[PDB]
RNA sequence: AAUAAAAUAUUACUUUGGAUAGUUUAGUUUCCUGGGCGAUGAAGAACGCAAUGAAUUGCGAUAAGUGAUAGGAACAAUAAAAUGUGAAUAUCCAAAAUUUGAAUGCUUGAAAGUAUACUAAGGUAUAUAUGAUAUUCAAUAUCCA
RNA sequence: UUUCACUCAUUUCGUUAAAUGUUAAAAAAACAUUAAAUUGAAACAGGCGAUUGAAAGAGAUAGACGGGGAGUUUGGCUGG
RNA sequence: UGAAACUGUCCUUAGUGCAGAUCUUGGUGGUAGUAGCAAAUACUAAGAAGAGGAAAAAAACAUCUUAGAACUGAAGAGGAGAAAGGUUCCUAAACAACAUUACUUGGAUUAGGGUGAAUCGAUCCUAAAUUACAGAUGGAAAUCCUUAAGAAAAGGAUUGAAAGGGAAUAAGAUUAAUAGUUCUUAAUCAAGAGAAAUGGUAACAUAUCAUGAACUUUAAAAUGGAGUGUGAAAAUCUACGGAAGAGUUCUCUUUUCUUCUUAACAAAAGUAAAUUCCACUGAAAUGAAUCAAUCAGAGAAGUGGAAUUUAUUGGCUUUGUAAGAAAUUCAAUGAAUUGUGGUAUUUUUGCAGUCUUCAUAAAAAUUAAAGGGAAUCUUUUGCUCGUACUAAUAACCGCAACAGGUCUCCAAGAAGCAAAAUCUUUAGUUAAAUAGAAUAACGCAGGUAAGGGAAGUCGGCAACAUAGCUCUGUAAGUUAGCAAGAAAGAGUAGCUCUGGUGAUUAUCGAAUCAGAACUUUAAAGGUUAGGGGAAUCCGACUGUUUAAUAAAAACAUAGCAUUCUGAUAAAUCUAAAAGGUUCAUUACAGAAUGUGAUUUCUGCCCAGUGCUCUG
RNA sequence: GAUUCACGCAGUGUUAACGUGCAAAUUACUUGUCAUAUUUGAGUAUAGGGGCGAAAGACUCAUCGAACUAUCUAGUAGCUGG
């Protein structure tokens, strides 16, 4: 909605803040099995519920 | 079995009353030694029409016997009144329709209408469209007097109930027949939800005590005990008779 | 011809978003936010529309003048002019006929 | 234009950019973005320029 | 159409986040939380949930002052 | 009557699949010691914090860490700076500890807020019930001039 | 034990708990207040004013009624 | 082959031997390169970019620009909001996966950027309703009560609306994207700072003026619907006069098309419609007036005045703002123009009376006025939160880019009674689960057909047929209202003319009706557009109904009838309760039932079972 | 609470299409209806032997002649399968 509370729009930017992947850097270090972030979604796919 | 329709009725959810745009309560005015041993004159600002019930109310506004302001009253109408009219309400008021007098100096056959069952109670009988009590007789001896209620019964209340004189206005309401289903839906605008109603034998088993098989009919006696529980009191309560009456 | 939008979020054709469409320059149309009808002021007796007194909203009396608001008559503004004389002769006649009926008759 | 925390209002920003900078302010506006973070726009008089600001700051 | 035509109109939100537990089940109408039992001062517990037990209860978070009292 | 294209059968090699074998920083059970939370604000929730972080871990506007005491030369995926005048690392210690939550000035929906007093902005106190003491009152409730 | 009289528990009510009790002394849709000169604007009761009233309500025990409701059953053989 | 543990015998122990349990979990076949990738009219040529149109036609080629041809058709496939979604918005790099072929495209991958308010909303008020301390109830959890029970709260506590109430902002420009929010210009609002007035007969009037406390009252905020008439603005159309540009032009066309505009807030040259009041006078031979009404000795008509309303000041033209903006042209930043009208249609917004209800169609915050007489122009500040985007044949809900579903605002021309069907302008798009060739059967969708005309079939199912408007004409039956658009018949085109219906005082204007010659392919029919009649049964009617096999004769209904109750009652919810519903009520009422409009009529039976008795 | 057309809406018929669908109920034409017993948004109230029902045992989140969810519970089975 166009109209939102303040702690509201806090948890929806913080939503977009979570749906990134892993930087490069952390996949080259020794002994790194987490190469891709499996906790992701996309508005098309998944709904967050919220 | 289910819990038929008039079970559901006592639980008030949305069988509570309709009413949003009334206009209060219509009562006499609360006793106190003016009314008690003097007259307080009012004057009727208005004649309104109150959402639900078939009489016009009268925007009575008596003074203040003993403060400053106005006393903004809310009566019954009595058929004759007009704006602008003096009403007196007390002891000492004169016999006239529209004056409230206590029901122990009306003579014997006073038309009155709006009559406290006690004194200070703020009216309870004779409180439809064109009704009214009669006063039969008085009795000195314990201050009680006879009147007779718009059903025919006869109640005896004490003698300094107050009533007020006349007939209740709009009378000759329901000698109007309605003539459509949609005019009885506005009826109950200002009402409970009661109007469509849907006979027991319509109903199924579960329903009603009335719902039949393969043949629409009730099965057992429609007469029934007044001592009958809730669920299986349906149709005619304790009738000492039946059938069209001679 | 030129079709226009709310401007402001209100999206309902309610009494207080009422609208006008008025022209602007090169043609375009600009809509408006035009204000309720209001009621004016009732004699305090007869319920009759007073005259001097303007129809606008409560809170716009206040911006009018001193003399805007008013009429100046003995209960001015409250009741007409027919209204008041009634008051004058129901208050003189009656005072008079005290004095004459009681009061030593 | 400045990133300021959300919990400072119009007229503490306003104070604190005077007093960082020595200069003077006529007009803020805010907007607090999505991440949380609070976009103050800060216009100065006109006599004092913007271009010395961003410079002295280190803008440019 | 008591199928696919009637979710059509489904944007009224019943449940919204609530305050005590984080969880989406806030009653707007009935003003009380179906997860950790809001207003109601003591958080919502059955024993026939004993999974609901294990999903919120203590050591299930931080722990930030008891981790240290038990230490010590 | 003839064909071996398809079909069928065996073996070798390769493929899809992840059985089998070898293995375990994970579980299960029993036993021993304790069973040490909170108005001095708990458990739980939310948000934020790393030079390059999304999760996770740790932490709270002093932020993947501060002081103190032990500890003795590292960390690293890539740079930087610091470092025997003390790097990592450890802690029932010290300071510090955001919004909430029994949540407790009032309100709280996903609500943005806001009252008074004390010491503009900041920080404290003010919920309900209750024990003791102090002080101010109410009721001829009992006497009583 | 029944029939009476009372109120004092009790019930049902009404108001801004606003003159209770006993002594004393329909011509007019208008205004009515912050008093002039302790009185003016009287005193007291151990009842805020009525109403019901030792009856009725709620409890215990006992009889009746009670598909409104709960639990359950509706044998076997058998040219199906 | 494999690269680090393992085996044989004796006792002991057991989670100890699989082909089945529609067994459980995982993997994989034939079917099978099969069924499909067919609603939403549709694409083509040249060029650019790219590895990505090659070739013995491999007949098809995604994106972008231009041109052609088209669709949605302004109740839209247009421009914007509420909910819901949550970064899908904009740009760049990039195409492994995804959008049933492909994609250089994307609502898809990666990285950045993006949401600016004193005036719009939330915040404030209360509605239906909701929830506290104390009190009452309960074994308990908890329930009741919302001002009644209170040493609480002048009077009653909390919450409840981004569609109800509400202090105050507009035009132009700007961004890859935000704008009543930024910029320029121009305004407004709130809170602050520097013995007490005249005029008018009267209705009433005076750039702040011109004192006005407690207390009380009145009004506003704040009130249904229908239909008729009419004021004003805008759009469309049109009359006269032009200025600039564009299109057609070997056939004509003094031609056809485009532009000619103006805000908030204020001013008062000129000038309106309607209603209500005031003064003079007193109406009958009764008058005045509307489309309709309606009104008058508690005073008409007339004349002269006052007030209010008409999208801000004061309604319209006009004025300031303001032409310096903007639009249309021209030249290479600088120049030009920007009249006046209409007895036409629609929309919007007011006003006036009329009709209708056993319907009478909110409250508070907040503001002003009155009765009373207590007391003696400049300037500062305006905090918190939302603000991007879709709003749907691709951003919401249905497992999805699903032919389903989802609340609103603005609204051009033709033709017509019509917001109907059909076509077009402004805007949007040509892609929306792939195409090419051939043109078998059997299909789905749309059609026609000789002669006959329901002989087919359970049954005229399906299809055919009637269809607009005008005039003539219209039965039995009937609750006298209807049937009735009954049935039935005739007319209708094009062109050239004729006449009726007014305004103003000779000029001007409206679509509407009637009539006459002539011609032809003999005329509503492109689209839109009733088949009709004679009877029987059921239900009186309008209405509702088994979401997803029953829409009906079933339910409802008005009408009729019966039963109980004087309110401390009847019905009835609750474990209980100064508890709750009808009840803000009071027998013309409340509660419980049967029948089902109207007409005509409801016969006999009280033994049986109920109900009841004043016994 | 007159007759009709339109925006819309429903679901009479074809017992048409589809029936491993566009769709876990839709599409096309025909039909009916299309403002006062009307249509519709948000808020609010009513809860499982309960609610709500112009009454079909209908509706109460694709679940209704008694919803969904978890515990008793590995409920019992003279019956079927292994």
């Amino acid at each position: 909605t166009g109209h939102k509370g303040f702690s509201y729009k806090l948890k929806l930017g913080k939503k977009i803040h979570q749906n990134r992947g892993v930087p490069q850097w952390f996949r080259m270090k020794t002994g790194n099995t987490i190469n891709y972030n499996f906790k992701r979604r996309h508005w098309n796919r998944r709904k967050m519920g919220m | 079995g289910r819990r038929t329709l008039s079970q559901r009725k006592g639980r008030g959810s949305i069988f509570k009353s309709r009413s949003h745009h009334k206009l209060g309560v219509a009562q006499h005015r609360a006793i106190d030694f003016f009314e008690r041993h003097s007259t307080v004159r009012g004057l009727v600002k208005s004649i309104e029409h109150d959402p639900g019930r078939g009489a016009p109310l009268a925007r009575v506004v008596f003074r203040n016997p003993r403060q400053y302001g106005l006393d903004k009253e809310l009566f019954i109408c009595a058929e004759g009144l007009y704006s602008g009219q003096y009403i007196y309400c007390g002891s000492k008021a004169s016999l006239h329709i529209g004056n409230v007098l206590p029901i122990g100096q009306c003579p014997e056959g006073t038309v009155v209408c709006n009559v406290e069952s006690k004194p200070g109670d703020r009216g309870i009988i004779a409180r439809a469209s064109g009704n009214y009590a009669t006063v039969i007789s008085h009795n000195a001896d314990n201050e009680t007097t006879r009147i007779r209620l718009p059903s025919g019964a006869k109640k005896t209340l004490k003698s300094n109930c107050r009533a007020m004189v006349g007939i209740i206005a709009g009378g000759g309401r329901t000698e109007k027949p309605i003539l459509k289903a949609g005019v009885a839906y506005r009826m109950y605008k200002a009402k409970r939800t009661t109007w469509p109603r849907v006979r027991g034998v319509a109903m199924n088993p579960v329903d009603h005590p009335h719902g039949g098989g393969n043949h629409q009919h009730v099965g057992h006696p429609t007469t029934l005990k007044r001592s009958s529980p809730p669920g299986q009191k349906a149709g005619k309560v304790a009738a000492r008779r039946t059938g069209l009456i001679r | 011809a030129v079709r226009v939008t709310y401007v402001r979020k209100h999206s309902y054709n309610t009494k207080s978003n009422g609208i006008r469409i008025v022209k602007t320059a090169g043609g375009n149309m600009t809509v408006q936010h035009r204000q309720k009808i209001s009621n004016g002021v009732r004699c305090g007796d007869c319920g009759c529309v007073l005259a001097g007194i303007r129809h606008i909203r409560p809170h716009q009396y206040g911006w009018l003048g001193k003399s805007k608001r008013t009429v100046t008559r003995a209960y001015g503004g409250v009741k007409c002019h027919k209204c008041v004389q009634k008051k004058i002769l129901r208050a003189f006649l009656i005072n008079e006929h005290n004095l004459i009926k009681l009061a030593a008759a | 234009v400045f990133l300021c925390e959300q919990k400072a209002n119009k007229t503490m920003i306003k104070k604190a950019v005077e007093k960082r900078y020595g200069v003077k302010v006529i007009k803020v506006n805010t907007l607090v973005r999505l991440d949380g973070l609070k976009k103050a726009f800060v216009r100065l008089a006109p006599d004092v320029e913007a271009m010395e600001v961003a410079t002295k700051i280190g803008l440019f | 159409t008591k199928g696919t035509s009637c979710r059509g109109t489904r944007h009224n939100k019943t449940h919204i986040l609530c305050k005590r537990c984080g969880k989406r089940s806030w009653h707007l109408q009935k003003q009380r939380c179906a997860s950790c039992g809001y207003p109601d001062a003591k958080m919502r517990q059955y024993a026939w949930g004993y999974k609901a037990l294990r999903r919120r209860t203590q050591g299930t978070g931080r722990m930030r002052h008891l981790k240290i009292a038990l230490k010590r």
